[PDB]
């Protein structure tokens, strides 16, 4: 989930730029408190989340990946960036307060990936 | 801070 010994990670202009910029200013947002942490099912009493959400994701896991060199490129960040969006929207309902606080997370999201490197390229410690 | 889900992910913060 956040650690892999067996798959390989990289670390990368781009992986470094979700990580410094991207998922901080991501992190320190006022609507970015519930996606801080994993949904715990048990502690919120919902028996059905595990088994709608196939994929659980939340931006600690993400931010662990990346300080884990997890990732091998950077799609496979922000492909975790689009799970997580995707199940606040599957599960909740689309008026819901928190899809609301998702889409503006996610809008200022696809802002800062806008000015991200245009090509990847590995960086390599020296 | 309305939603069901929300007001249960505040309680559990305030832990």
């Amino acid at each position: 989930e956040v650690s892999n010994p067996k798959k390989p990670g990289r670390v990368t202009n781009q992986l470094q730029y979700l990580h410094k910029v991207v998922m901080k200013a991501l992190w320190k947002h006022q609507f970015a408190w519930p996606f801080r942490q994993p949904v715990d099912a048990v502690k919120l009493g919902l028996p059905d989340y595990h088994k709608i959400i196939k994929q659980p994701m939340d931006m600690g896991t993400i931010k662990r990946r990346l300080e884990n060199n997890y990732y091998w490129a950077a799609s496979e960040c922000m492909q975790d960036f689009n799970t997580m969006f995707t199940n606040c929207y599957i599960y909740n309902k689309p008026t819901d307060d928190i899809v609301l606080m998702a889409q503006t997370l996610e809008k200022i999201f696809l802002q800062k990936v806008a000015s991200m490197p245009q090509e990847e390229q590995e960086l390599v410690v020296t | 801070w309305k939603g069901y889900l929300c007001l249960r992910k505040r309680i559990q913060r305030t832990y």
